[PDB]
């Protein structure tokens, strides 16, 4: 009950045993993604998010918490604030973050810094709208390591 | 080649968003990811 309508899963020991335990540092990572992408915030997953946005290690022992945020993050007309990376020359290493916005050159012609044919801006917006199906609605996610 | 069909798929994704079909644009985005994950 740290948040509402939550859905949580710990990959190390139970949340109670966390109360006995102590640690030098705790990390809280947070972001928004689609409902159908929450399954990628888990050890061993691959996909657009795991590969190019946020990547947990195979040996992750932490907790992942996600809740539907349709009422807050969806907007009539589309909420264009939330973006994800669709193109990248390599997968991200665990806990890597990439905030670059270089035009992705998919072919052999240069892009001279402008989007065009086979030259793609690397981020895409989710454009969340209240009428999307639950799989496509926004979920807020918190990862505790 | 792979570049023409990538560009056509990318264009559908963009067109769907401009025409208000955001949910279907997300579905085409997933195909772009899967397509480029291939060799």
């Amino acid at each position: 009950n740290f948040a509402p309508f939550s859905a949580f899963k710990c990959y190390g020991v139970s949340p109670t045993k966390l109360n006995d335990l102590c640690f030098t540092n705790v990390y809280a990572d947070s972001f928004v993604i689609r409902g159908n992408e929450v399954s990628q915030i888990a050890p061993g997953q691959t996909g657009n998010i795991a590969d190019y946005n946020y990547k947990l290690p195979d040996d992750f022992t932490g907790c992942v918490i996600a809740w539907n945020s349709n009422k807050l993050d969806s907007k009539v007309g589309g909420n264009y604030n939330y973006r994800y990376r669709l193109f990248r020359k390599s997968n991200l290493k665990p806990f890597e973050r990439d905030i670059s916005t270089e035009i992705y050159q998919a072919g052999n012609k240069p892009c001279n810094g402008v989007a065009g044919v086979n030259c793609y801006f690397p981020l895409q917006s989710y454009g969340f709208r209240p009428t999307y199906g639950v799989g496509h609605q926004p979920y807020r996610v918190v990862v505790l390591s | 080649d792979k570049l023409w069909i990538l560009q056509k798929i990318y264009e559908i994704m963009v067109r769907l968003d401009e025409e208000g079909h955001g949910e279907a644009s997300l579905m085409v985005s997933d195909l772009i990811y899967e397509f480029m994950k291939r060799d």
